[PDB]
């Protein structure tokens, strides 16, 4: 509000209206941003209230009316998470906007698969999802149908660590929090270089008007005026850098809540490390976490294996699965899970005859 | 459209200005006026010097009001050299000399810098640099007696003229002979010390009259002497330009709970700015809040559809700028809506502004879609019997224009 | 005989409150586990200024005496506590060359149990005083801890000093040196810790 | 002279540091039209939402000034339902899968 | 290693800090960026001798 200072700062013409251009243009950007990861539901859905799931316990992370309604989760997420001319401007949507999102993301997840991203969520039980999805990375329906208690309890006793992790880490939200103390720490060092001099008298700026005569407080101002301009110049530049790590970012999170929740990637290690299964969001400051669900294969056994066998002078190959012995005997099972099926006509299929096959082992194939 | 340099404006929300309360008045504080300088003795003894044996005050570790030496008609002549006399209660120095004595009416005018006179030459000297000041007035009152006071005296001649601010009390006998006169007189071997004997009923220019000379330095040892402080009346609450013992701000005093040490006077924020003072009269803790700004945006449908407007002042309470306070500031012109819609033009904060029904400018909380519960059951499938094949159209952006700047010709040419 | 000044001969730097915080500085400071000249009333070194304490049950300690010759030639700082008030004066004295205390001028000023300490620093024209008294447990050497000095006085006297001597059953003397110590400050708005950035590569991280 | 060349080059110093963060902008927008001409109109993409809502059938480019349109051709299901479902039935005391 | 260049640098304040704070995250960047790309196996593994 330096009047002598205000007239010489016109000398450089559009510099002061460009970094307000500048950082409209970030400011904007955060907003699209974050309704881009968001905003991907067209109808917030909601979950019925008798929670017939088929054993496995949505409560950590659906909403908790007792509460902005956020999760058990997000609420440990939020927790761990923590005026010269400068202003921080809200953000369009609020967080229990973003919480109403992400609890319609899970709403229609849960209750109708990936249904709801291609068209109207066409409801279907969870069991069923869940048998979908297994069938999604190559493991056979009936594996799920046949462990569904313990599939259940290992993905209820899995949730339950994350209350764990996130009660007692910060290293996973390090990611978050670093992008509140890089903008915090950016706006200390702009507040903190209006008390630099650069070479002017004095860094304060009626302590140089009140002390000397108008050609000469003139000539300090213009020090003044050009280090803090310069100070400005740079930390817009460094947001502009910054805004568009973000925006990668935020484009990635976009990818995820398409590829993730409202599908189920066949991309290796895009939805966390096995055969991914689903994901939940959950909201945070700042961010989104995803609660990534995959199959991890666990307790392997050698096996003799073959291409394939060899019957009639025909030479068999199998249909889906793999021929693999236990040193006496000959089965056929699927590949990712240890289930032997006695070899058959129908579980397999002929190509020509077993002179060509580097490997083939002779055998009985049963015909129904 | 002087902002966006145009005559045609599109649907949106443009910052077009910078809000700022401005201070309401101007308050400076300063400690009780206190430890008055020993003017007190100065301008009122009975007692006063001969002219060649001026007596001396030094000044410091003090205040006095030095306009009191020409506001108060006291004093029949005030003079300042090198300092103005309207200008003495805004300076400092680190030693003032207070140098006083009696002389005729006659003999006023040689009391001035690097003159010249029976006083200048053997009785009290000033340096043709001298700063500072003199008052002069009549003392027929004060030292004139009946017969004639005999006990106020000058010199009448000197070996050697007095350099500055000599002080020759001495019995020397002056010489104007070629024999030395060795503490005796004789051949133009001449006693100098002469009497005035002023008496009540002399003639203006044999009447007696008091001169003190104030006299200026600052050095490399600190300021210990300076002129009166000024202290406003303090306001609360009210958005004020301020000063307390010269650290000087803007912004809104409150009352607060900061308890400071004993020997504590401002408060810093994180980042070094001030955002606590104490009172240097009263001594309560005072918050400094700053004065209220913000950005100004104006909401608009595009020009093509009408020419109403809103406005928001950015982060601002309506009590400081239809009128509606919104958590994105303070929202002026635009209706209040308990509808909600897609959101058209964004405010913030969950508030969204359009054009709608006599129509205006409407704000409602924005609407994130229509709410539906799926027909979930353990045993509930839905499943599609018809589809529609659907066209989306995607745009992306995948080259800028190729632009080449010679730097020589822009920056020269 | 010599001892370490381990964590004391912190002062507050400026008159200024912050709280909760952590505020870096340079000044002259003692340096931490510096080593300290100890005394059971010899003319000393000024230097940069002096940290000055005294352990003490019976109050021996009267006065100060500070300048260039603190003797007639020229002027000097006398300061003695005279039991009813702190008095300081500023002359060319011709006070004693070996003096004790028992039962011109430019300015004058007027007003084991126990760790009495002292700072005194001389710059730009100003002289400055700061001090603490603390109960103590300890008699060998200045007991490890931490208490910050606040200030008592800020005189205008501008005169140059390099030398002092003690008027007077204990007493130590270090010497302030320019550093840079970063300063914790409590919700009170009292300093509670310190590091000394120099010390070693710990404080300097 | 030396005060119009101290301003003119920061000047064009700012101009050039803007254009060179607006050009990755369109680098990271022309690597992505570049990723959906080969994933989508060279092919058939199972990735959800990346070639327009609804499960991807084809896409065709049309060439605009400074970028690319894709008309992405997607089959989204329209008439649903409600039904009762069963995960398995029983026949002879064995239980039967969907294939 | 002027001492009297030193002096007139330290009145343009953190201008010097935020520069050598910039090029530190770029060079612990490239390290994350090698091991984003390489450290994906968790077991050094090894083809056998035939
Ligand atoms: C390989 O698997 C077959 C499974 O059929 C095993 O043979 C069966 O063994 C059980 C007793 O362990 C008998 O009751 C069955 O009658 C056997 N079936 C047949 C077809 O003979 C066989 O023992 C396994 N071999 C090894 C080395 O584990
Ligand atoms: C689900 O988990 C919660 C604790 O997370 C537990 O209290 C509850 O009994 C569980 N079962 C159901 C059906 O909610
Ligand atoms: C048998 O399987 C285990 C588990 O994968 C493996 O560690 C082991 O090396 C295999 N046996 C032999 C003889 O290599
Ligand atoms: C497999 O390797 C063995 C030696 O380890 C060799 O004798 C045999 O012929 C090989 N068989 C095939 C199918 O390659
Ligand atoms: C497999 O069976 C055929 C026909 O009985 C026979 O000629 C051939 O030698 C057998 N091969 C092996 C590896 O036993
Ligand atoms: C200043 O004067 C007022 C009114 O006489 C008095 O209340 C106040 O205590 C004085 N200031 C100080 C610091 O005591
Ligand atoms: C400031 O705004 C709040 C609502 O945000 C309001 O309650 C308050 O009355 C306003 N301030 C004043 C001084 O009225
Ligand atoms: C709008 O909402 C407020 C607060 O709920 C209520 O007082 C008012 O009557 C409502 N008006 C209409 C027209 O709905
Ligand atoms: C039957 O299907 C329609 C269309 O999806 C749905 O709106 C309705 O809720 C379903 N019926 C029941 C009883 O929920
Ligand atoms: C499917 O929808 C089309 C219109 O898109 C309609 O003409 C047709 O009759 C519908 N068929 C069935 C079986 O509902
Ligand atoms: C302290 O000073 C004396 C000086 O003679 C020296 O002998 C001693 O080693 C010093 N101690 C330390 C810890 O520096
Ligand atoms: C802070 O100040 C208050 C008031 O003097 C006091 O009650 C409180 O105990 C102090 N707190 C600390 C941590 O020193």
């Amino acid at each position: 509000d330096s009047t002598e200072c205000s007239n010489l700062l016109l000398q450089y013409g559009s510099f002061c209206t460009q970094l307000n251009r500048a950082l409209t243009g970030i400011a904007v950007e955060q907003d699209k941003n974050t309704q881009e990861v968001f905003a991907q539901v067209k109808q917030i859905y909601k979950t019925p209230p008798i929670k017939d799931f088929g054993g496995f316990n949505f409560s950590q992370i659906l909403p908790d009316p007792s509460k902005s309604k956020r999760s058990f989760i997000e609420d440990l997420l939020f927790n761990k998470v923590t005026f010269n001319g400068l202003t921080v401007l809200p953000p369009l949507l609020t967080d229990e906007m973003i919480a109403q999102y992400t609890s319609a993301l899970l709403a229609g997840t849960i209750t109708s698969g990936w249904t709801f991203g291609a068209g109207a969520a066409l409801q279907i039980p969870f069991a069923m999802q869940m048998a979908y999805r297994f069938n999604g990375i190559g493991v056979t329906q009936n594996v799920l149908y046949e462990n569904q208690k313990l599939i259940a309890n290992q993905f209820n006793s899995a949730i339950g660590k994350i209350q764990d992790s996130l009660s007692s880490t910060a290293s996973a939200l390090g990611k978050l929090q670093d992008v509140v103390n890089q903008n915090a720490q950016a706006l200390n060092t702009l507040v903190k270089q209006l008390s630099s001099n650069f070479g002017a008298i004095s860094s304060v700026l009626n302590d140089i008007l009140s002390r000397l005569d108008k050609v000469e407080a003139e000539v300090q101002i213009d020090r003044l005026i050009t280090g803090r301009l310069q100070s400005l110049q740079t930390y817009v530049t460094q947001q502009l850098i910054r805004a568009a790590e973000i925006r990668a970012s935020a484009n990635l999170a976009a990818t995820k809540m398409s590829e993730c929740v409202l599908g189920q990637s066949k991309r290796v290690d895009f939805c966390g490390k096995g055969y991914h299964l689903m994901s939940f969001p959950q909201s945070a400051p700042h961010g989104v976490v995803f609660l990534h669900v995959t199959y991890v294969p666990a307790q392997e056994k050698n096996f003799t294996t073959a291409p394939a066998i060899c019957h009639d002078g025909k030479a068999h190959f199998p249909r889906e699965g793999v021929f693999v012995s236990n040193g006496t005997h000959w089965f056929v099972t699927q590949r990712n899970f240890y289930e032997p099926q006695i070899i058959t006509t129908d579980n397999t299929f002929v190509s020509g005859n077993c002179d060509v096959v580097i490997g083939i082992v002779n055998n009985t194939v049963y015909d129904p | 459209k002087c902002t966006l340099k145009s005559f045609t404006v599109e649907k949106g929300i443009y910052q077009t200005s910078n809000f700022r309360v401005q201070p309401t008045e101007s308050i400076v504080r300063f400690p009780n006026i206190t430890n008055l300088c020993p003017f007190g003795e100065v301008f009122n003894a009975t007692r006063f010097a001969s002219v060649y044996a001026w007596n001396r005050k030094r000044i410091s570790n003090c205040v006095a009001d030095y306009s009191v030496l020409y506001n108060s008609a006291s004093f029949s002549t005030f003079k300042c050299y090198g300092v103005s006399p309207t200008k003495l209660n805004d300076l400092c120095f680190t030693n003032v000399y207070a140098d006083s004595f009696v002389i005729r009416g006659d003999e006023v005018r040689q009391i001035a810098p690097g003159q010249t006179g029976k006083i200048a030459d053997y009785n009290y000297k000033l340096p043709d640099d001298f700063t500072g000041c003199v008052i002069a007035w009549n003392s027929n009152n004060l030292d004139s007696k009946v017969g004639g006071n005999y006990n106020y005296l000058f010199r009448l001649f000197r070996k050697s003229n007095l350099k500055p601010f000599e002080r020759d009390i001495s019995t020397e006998i002056y010489q104007a002979g070629s024999t030395p006169c060795n503490g005796v007189e004789g051949f133009n071997c001449y006693f100098p010390l002469q009497s005035y004997g002023f008496q009540p009923t002399n003639g203006v220019g044999y009447q007696p009259y008091r001169v003190v000379v104030l006299s200026f330095e600052l050095l490399h040892a600190p300021a210990t002497v300076c002129g009166p402080k000024k202290s406003t009346n303090l306001v609360k609450n009210k958005c004020v330009n301020f000063n307390f013992n010269g650290l000087t701000g803007t912004g809104v005093l409150t009352e607060s709970n900061k308890k400071f040490l004993p020997f504590q006077q401002f408060g810093r924020d994180i980042a070094d700015t001030t955002d606590a003072v104490r009172d240097p009269q009263t001594l309560e803790i005072l918050d400094i809040t700053p004065c209220s700004f913000g950005g100004v945006s104006v909401i608009t449908p595009g020009t093509n559809t009408s020419n109403q407007v809103a406005v928001l002042y950015q982060g601002v309470n309506c009590t400081e700028v239809n009128v509606f306070q919104t958590r994105a500031g303070c929202l002026i012109g635009a209706e209040h809506v308990n509808n909600s819609y897609e959101c058209d033009i964004p405010i913030g904060a969950g508030i969204c502004a359009s054009y709608q029904t006599s129509q205006s400018v409407i704000a409602y909380t924005m609407s994130l879609g229509a709410e539906n519960s799926v027909a979930y059951s353990n045993n509930s499938i839905a499943i599609p019997t018809n589809f529609t094949i659907s066209v989306t159209t995607e745009i992306l952006p995948v080259s800028m224009t190729k632009t080449s700047v010679d730097c020589t010709m822009y920056i020269c040419g | 005989a010599y001892t370490n000044s381990f964590t004391r001969g912190v002062y507050y730097p400026d008159k200024v409150f912050r709280s909760s915080v952590l505020h870096s500085t340079q000044d002259l400071f003692l340096p931490f586990f510096s080593n300290v000249t100890w005394f059971h009333n010899p003319v000393l070194p000024f230097n940069d200024g002096v940290y000055f304490a005294s352990t003490e049950k019976s109050n021996i300690i009267r006065g100060w005496i500070f300048g260039t010759t603190l003797d007639s030639k020229t002027q000097s700082l006398l300061i003695v506590n005279n039991a009813t008030n702190v008095v300081i004066k500023v002359c060319e004295f011709q006070f004693c060359n070996d003096p004790f205390l028992g039962v011109n001028c430019t300015f004058e000023y007027v007003s084991f149990k126990n760790l009495r300490e002292f700072v005194f620093k001389n710059i730009d024209g100003y002289f400055k005083i700061y001090s603490k008294h603390t109960p103590i447990n300890l008699v060998r050497d200045l007991p490890q801890g931490f208490s910050a000095l606040e200030p008592l006085v800020d005189l205008p006297i501008g005169i140059n000093i390099t030398r002092f001597q003690t008027l007077l059953a204990a007493y130590y003397v270090g010497y302030l040196q320019p550093r840079t110590f970063l300063l914790k400050y409590n919700e009170n708005g009292t300093i509670t810790d310190a590091v000394d950035c120099a010390l070693d590569p710990l404080s300097e991280t």
